[PDB]
C-alpha cells in the first residue's frame, strides 16, 4: 500500500546517501 | 512455509530487509512493502522488504536490530509474511534504555528521537528496541505505547512523547552495543570461513550428533597484534550464544607448579558444564610454548596439561577451543595435528578495503563534517591494523571534545545530550591523528586483491595478454587443458630497465583474478640471508598456500647476489641459503592450489641460473622502455583522474622522452597537475591542466634510465633470442 | 598417551603408568598403545630434570617386567625412530619396529573409499582423480576432505529444507549426494599435513616415456634385476653386483627418468633426493641427516635411492674458482660413509646425477660405490622423434604433423628443449581451442610456430666439455 511505500522511498534514500 | 534462514544484512537500517526476488515473487510482495517476521518465543517485528543482487534465495538478510527483538540468532530459520493493510501512527512512547543512558542528560528525545522518527517513515511495533546514534554515543530505546495496534509507521505529523526514568533491559534481549560482526571490519573473508566451521556445530548441534560427521574442536587465529583475533573469537561467541570463557598465557603461566594445571583445567571443565561454550586461549605461544625450547618442568608440564586437555574434547559435548598467536610456527608442533587445534585462519593486516570498513565502524556514532574523507585516510595507513584505526578515531575525537567541548561542560561525568550532539569532527582532526599514530604492523607483510586493473597499464598489450594466459586460463578453461596434455608453468619472471610496469603488471592479473597479491620485496630477502634465518622464505610460501588463488610476487630477485657482493663477490657459486629455500619450496608447490609465483630483476646476469630451471620461473618476459604509441598511452591515463586542456599535446610530450620509462612519464603528469593545482590556489588569493603546466613539467622531468643502460638490457634480451 | 603421563606432578606419571601395565596383565591378553611415545621417552641427551629421567627409568622397568606379565604386547608410536630413548631398542622391550610412513597414490584412493562407504556420492564423482590430486596428504587429512565435502553438502539441503529437530529423516539423507565440486571444494581449503615429509613410492615412469637410449635402459636392467634375478650365476662366476651408477652428459636428456624407470620395472621403492637438500645440509651443518636418509633407503628396500645434482655444492663453492680445498665437504662425506657401509645384498641401488663431473670428488667413483659411469648424450634422430612422440603421447595430434621433420630441424635439442616444443605448440592449441569458444588437436601450424621460438639449452662449449669427458673415460 501507499504508506508502506513511503516507509521504503525514506528508507531507501537514507542507505544510499549514507553508502554512496 | 514461508521459511527464509536468517544472515547478515548489508543495509544497516533498523527496518529494512533484502530478500531475493523469486522469494518476493512466491510471497507476492514488491519491493517497498511492509511485511512481518515470526521469530521465537511469540516474538514479531515489522519491517520493509527491499531487493539487492548479493541475497541468496533460501535466506532473509537483516541486521541485528531486527534479530534481537525476534529473538533469533544467524543461522535460524524464521516466518515471512507480507501484511499490506499498514497504517500511519497516532500517538506512540518512546523511552530510552538505561543500559546505554549513563554519563549523558538533557533533552534527548530532541537530540536523538525526533531525528530519528521526523520524516524517517518507519515502521515499529509495541516493545520492538532500537538504536539511534549520534554525539559520539548509542542509545537505545524502546517501545512502551502505542494508540495503534500491534504496529504502525511513524509519520512526521504523529504525537511522540519521551518522559520518564530509563528502562532496565530485561534478561530475553541483549544490548545492541555488544560485540557482534557487524563490529568486524577488514578479513571478512576469514570470519567467513570461520563462520562455516563454528556456526554450524553450535546452532544446530543435532545435525552433528545425528549426521556421521565430526565438528572442529580447535581453531587457530595467527597475525600481528591488534588485527581482531580476539574481537573474532568474542563476536562469534556472542552471534552463536555459547558461553566464552577466556584463557591468557602470561596469567596461567605466572602460576607455581600446580596452579596453572589447575587454573587451566579449570576453564575447561567449567566449558563442559556451561555448553555449548568456546574456550579461547590467547597468547598460545606464551601458555603451551614449544617443549624442546624450554628448560622448566612447568614450562614442559603445562604444554602437556593442554594438550591431553585438547583430546579430552571428545568427550565434552559442544565446546569449541579457539586460540591466537603471533605466529602459526611460535607454538608447540603437537597442538597442531590431528585433533586438538587441526583448523587454523591466517587473519594477517586489513586491506586497503577492510581498513576503510574498520573506520566507518569505529565513526558510526561521531558526527563528521563534510570534509572528513575516511577513504582517502584508509589509503594513507599504510601498516595499520585494526588497533591503530580504532586509535585514529578516537584521537580525532579527543581533538574536537578539547576544541569546543571541554570549554562547555564542568569536571564532572554527565554532558547535557544536545552539547555532545553539537560536536562534529572535522578533516584537521583525523589529519592531527594520523600523524599522531604510528603503525603496530608496519614490518609484516601485507596481502590483499589489488586494485590495480589492466587500464593502469600504457602499452605491453601483448605482456598483459600473456599473464591471461598463464593465469586465468589453467583454471577457468581446465577440460582444454587436460584435452591437449598441458602443463600449466608455475611462474615467470619479468627483467628489462626499471619504472616500465613490472608491479602492475603482476597486481593487475591478480585483480581480475580477484586473487590475493603478496608482495616480497628486496629488504626482506636481504634481511634473511644477513640474519642467516632463510626459514622465513617456508612461512612466505606457505602464506601463498593458505591465501591461495594468490599471486606470489617476489621482487629485486637479484638482492641475493649483491648480499655477496653483487657485481664481484667471493670466489663461489650463485647458490646460497636464501635461494636454496626458495627453490625447494618452488618445487614442493603444485599448481593444484591455484598459486603463480611471478619475479622480478633490474640485473637479470646475476640471477641463480636455477630458478629458470622447467618447473621454476621458466617464462621470461622483456619489458623495455615504452614506444611512442605507448609512451602516448602511459601519459593519457595517468591523466584520467583530472581535465586536461585542448591545447595539451600527448604525442610532442612522448616524442620529446624518448628515453623515459612509464615511472618518469608519471612524474611529468603528476607534476603538471600540481603546477595546475598551484595556479588555481592562487588565484583565490585553473579548472584543467593547460599546455605551459606540461611544458613546465618538461624542465624538471628526466629519465631514470640512461643510455647505456638501455643497451645492455636490449643487448641481454638479444642473446636470449 | 605422552600428554597424560607427562602432565601429572611428580609421583603421580610413575603411578599411572605402572598401573597401565597392571591392568593389561590382569585382563591378559592385552595389547599396550603408547602414543606419542617420545614425549615420555625421549633420547637422553634431550632431558636433564630429574623426573623426566626417572620416568623413562620406570617406562624400561615395566617393559622388561614383561618377561612375567604373560601374553601382553606393548605398540608404541613416535614420528621418528631415533627420537626416543635407545635404551628401548635393545632385545626385547622395542626390539621390532615397523615404517608406516605416508600413503601413495594407490593407497590415498582406497583412503577415501573407506572413509566415503557411508556416503552418497553423486555419479559425477571420482576419487580418483582426488587420490591423484592430494599430495602430500595422509590419511588424517583424507578423512578431513572427506568430511568437509560432506559438511558442503549438508549446509546445501539440509539447511535449505529446514530440517531443524532432534532427529533427521532417513529420506532426506538417502538423497543427500555429495558431488565432485564439494570435494574439489574441500581440496581448495584443505592444506596436508605431510607436504614437506620426504616421499618414497614405486613410480609411475615406465620405459615408454623415454625415448631413446636402448643401450641405457639394457645397462639399468643388467645392474639393477640380474643380481637378484640370478644370483646364482652371479656366486657361479665369482661376480660383485655393482652398488651404484652415476650418470653424466648434458642436461635435460632422462637422467631422473632413467633412475624412475628402472625402479618402475623393479616395484622398488624411489626415493628422490635433489640439489637443494643437499645444499640445505651443507649450508646449515646438519649433515647428519644424509644418515637417515640412508637408513630410510635401508628401510624401503628394495629401493632405488637417487642423488641428483651432486655438484650442488661444488658449484656453490666456486665450482671453477671458489677456494683453494678439494672437493670434499661435510654432506659428500656422510654420503661416502653410509654407501661404504651398504650392504650388497639389502637390495638398495644408489643413482647419481651431475651435470659437471670435473667437480665432483673422484673418490665417489671408486670400486665398490659408484664405479660404473653411462654417458647421456643429446638424443640422435631417431631419438628426438621417439621423444617428441612420448611427450605428445597424451594429446591428440593432428595427421599433417610432420615429427620427423621437426625433430631434423632440432638438432641440437635435448629431451627437456623438444618438450618445450610440445608444450608450445599445446599452448597454442589452448588458446585457439578457448578462443572458438568466446581446436579439436593440436595442428601442424602450432609446431611450425613454437619451432621458431624455442632454443636449444645447451651450447656447443658445453657438448664438447661433456664429449671429451665421455671419451676420456672411454
Ligand atoms: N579487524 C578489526 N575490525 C574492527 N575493529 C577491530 C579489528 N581489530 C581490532 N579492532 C578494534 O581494535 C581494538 C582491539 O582491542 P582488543 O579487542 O583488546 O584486541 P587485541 O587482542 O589486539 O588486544 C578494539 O577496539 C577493536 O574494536
Ligand atoms: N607501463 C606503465 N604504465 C603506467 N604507469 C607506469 C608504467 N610503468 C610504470 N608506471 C608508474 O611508475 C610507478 C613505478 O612502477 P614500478 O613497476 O613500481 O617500478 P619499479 O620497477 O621501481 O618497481 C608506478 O606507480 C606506475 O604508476
Ligand atoms: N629421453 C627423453 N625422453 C623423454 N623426455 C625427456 C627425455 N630427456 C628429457 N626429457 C624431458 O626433459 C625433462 C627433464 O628431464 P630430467 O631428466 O628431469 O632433467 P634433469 O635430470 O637434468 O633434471 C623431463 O620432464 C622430460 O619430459
Amino acid at each position: 500500500t501507499n504508506e508502506a511505500q513511503m516507509a521504503a522511498a525514506a528508507a531507501l534514500a537514507r542507505l544510499e546517501q549514507k553508502q554512496s | 512455509p514461508n521459511r527464509l534462514i536468517v544472515d547478515e544484512a548489508i543495509n544497516e537500517d533498523n527496518s529494512v530487509v533484502s530478500l531475493s526476488q523469486p522469494k518476493m515473487d512466491e510471497l507476492q510482495l514488491f519491493r517497498g512493502d511492509t511485511v512481518l517476521l515470526k521469530g521465537k518465543k511469540r516474538r514479531e517485528a515489522v519491517c520493509i522488504v527491499l531487493s539487492d543482487d548479493t541475497c541468496s534465495d533460501e535466506k532473509i538478510r537483516m541486521n541485528r536490530v531486527v534479530r534481537n527483538n525476534l529473538r533469533v540468532r544467524l543461522g535460524d530459520v524464521i516466518s515471512i509474511q507480507p501484511c499490506p493493510d499498514v497504517k500511519y501512527g497516532k500517538r506512540i512512547h518512546v523511552l530510552p534504555i538505561d543500559d546505554t543512558v549513563e554519563g549523558i542528560t538533557g533533552n534527548l528525545f530532541e537530540v536523538y528521537l525526533k531525528p530519528y522518527f521526523l520524516e524517517a517513515y518507519r515502521p515499529i511495533r509495541k516493545g520492538d528496541i532500537f538504536l539511534v546514534r549520534g554525539g559520539m554515543r548509542a542509545v537505545e530505546f524502546k517501545v512502551v505505547e502505542t494508540d495503534p495496534s500491534p504496529y504502525c509507521i511513524v509519520a512526521p505529523d504523529t504525537v511522540i512523547h519521551c518522559e520518564g526514568e530509563p528502562i532496565k533491559r530485561e534478561d530475553e534481549e541483549e544490548s545492541l552495543n555488544e560485540v557482534g560482526y557487524d563490529d568486524i571490519g577488514g578479513c571478512r573473508k576469514q570470519l567467513a570461513q570461520i563462520k562455516e566451521m563454528v556456526e554450524l556445530p553450535l546452532r544446530h548441534p543435532a545435525l552433528f550428533k545425528a549426521i556421521g560427521v565430526k565438528p572442529p574442536r580447535g581453531i587457530l587465529l595467527y597475525g600481528p597484534p591488534g588485527t581482531g583475533k580476539t574481537l573474532i573469537a568474542r563476536a562469534v561467541a556472542n552471534e552463536t550464544g555459547a558461553f566464552f570463557f577466556l584463557i591468557n598465557g602470561p596469567e596461567i603461566m605466572s602460576k607455581l607448579a600446580g596452579e596453572s594445571e589447575s587454573n587451566l583445567r579449570k576453564a575447561f571443565e567449567e566449558a563442559e558444564k556451561n555448553a555449548p561454550a568456546i574456550i579461547f586461549i590467547d597468547e598460545l605461544d606464551a601458555i603451551a610454548p614449544k617443549r624442546e625450547k624450554t628448560h622448566g618442568e612447568v614450562e614442559r608440564r603445562i604444554v602437556s596439561q593442554l594438550l591431553t586437555l585438547m583430546d579430552g574434547l571428545k568427550q565434552r559435548a559442544h565446546v569449541i577451543v579457539m586460540a591466537a598467536t603471533n605466529r602459526p610456527n611460535s607454538i608447540d608442533p603437537a597442538l597442531r595435528r590431528f585433533g586438538r587445534f587441526d583448523r587454523e585462519v591466517d587473519i594477517g593486516i586489513p586491506d586497503a578495503t577492510g581498513r576503510l570498513e574498520i573506520l566507518q565502524i569505529h565513526t558510526k556514532n561521531m558526527k563528521l563534517a563534510d570534509d572528513v574523507d575516511l577513504e582517502q585516510v584508509a589509503n594513507e595507513t599504510h601498516g595499520h591494523v585494526g588497533a591503530d584505526l580504532a586509535a585514529l578515531c578516537s584521537e580525532a575525537a579527543l581533538q574536537a571534545i578539547r576544541k569546543k567541548m571541554d570549554l562547555i561542560d564542568l569536571e564532572d561525568e554527565t554532558i547535557d545530550a544536545e552539547v555532545m550532539n553539537s560536536l562534529a569532527v572535522t578533516m584537521d582532526d583525523f589529519r592531527w591523528a594520523l600523524s599522531q599514530s604510528n603503525p603496530s604492523a608496519l614490518r609484516e607483510t601485507v596481502v590483499e586483491v589489488p586494485q590495480v586493473t589492466w587500464e593502469d597499464i600504457g602499452g605491453l598489450e601483448d605482456v598483459k595478454r600473456e599473464l591471461q594466459e598463464l593465469v586465468q586460463y589453467p583454471v577457468e578453461h581446465p577440460d582444454k587443458f587436460l584435452k591437449f596434455g598441458m602443463t600449466p608453468s608455475k611462474g615467470v619472471l619479468f627483467y628489462g630497465p626499471p619504472g616500465c610496469g613490472k608491479t602492475l603488471l603482476a597486481k593487475a592479473i591478480a585483480n581480475e583474478c580477484q586473487a590475493n597479491f603478496i608482495s616480497i620485496k628486496g629488504p626482506e630477502l636481504l634481511t634473511m640471508w644477513f640474519g642467516e634465518s632463510e626459514a622465513n622464505v617456508r612461512e612466505i610460501f606457505d602464506k601463498a598456500r593458505q591465501a591461495a588463488p594468490c599471486v606470489l610476487f617476489f621482487d629485486e630477485l637479484d638482492s641475493i647476489a649483491k648480499a655477496r657482493g653483487g657485481n664481484i663477490g667471493d670466489g663461489g657459486g650463485a647458490a646460497d641459503r636464501v635461494i636454496n629455500q626458495i627453490l625447494t619450496e618452488m618445487d614442493g608447490m603444485s599448481t593444484k592450489k591455484n598459486v603463480f609465483i611471478i619475479g622480478a630483476t633490474n640485473r637479470p646476469d646475476i640471477i641463480d641460473p636455477a630458478i629458470l630451471r622447467p618447473g621454476r620461473l621458466d617464462q621470461l618476459i622483456y619489458i623495455p622502455l615504452p614506444d611512442e604509441k605507448s609512451r602516448v598511452a602511459i601519459l593519457k591515463a595517468n591523466l584520467r583522474k583530472s581535465p586536461v586542456a585542448k591545447d595539451v599535446d600527448l604525442e610532442f610530450l612522448a616524442k620529446m622522452t624518448n628515453g623515459f620509462s612509464g615511472a618518469d612519464l608519471t612524474e611529468i603528469c603528476q607534476r603538471a597537475c600540481k603546477l595546475a593545482i598551484r595556479e588555481s590556489i592562487e588565484s583565490e588569493i585553473v579548472p584543467e591542466i593547460r599546455r605551459d603546466h606540461f611544458e613546465e613539467a618538461m624542465r624538471f622531468a628526466r629519465r631514470s634510465v640512461s643510455d647505456n643502460d638501455i643497451r645492455k638490457y636490449e643487448m641481454f634480451a638479444q642473446t636470449l633470442q
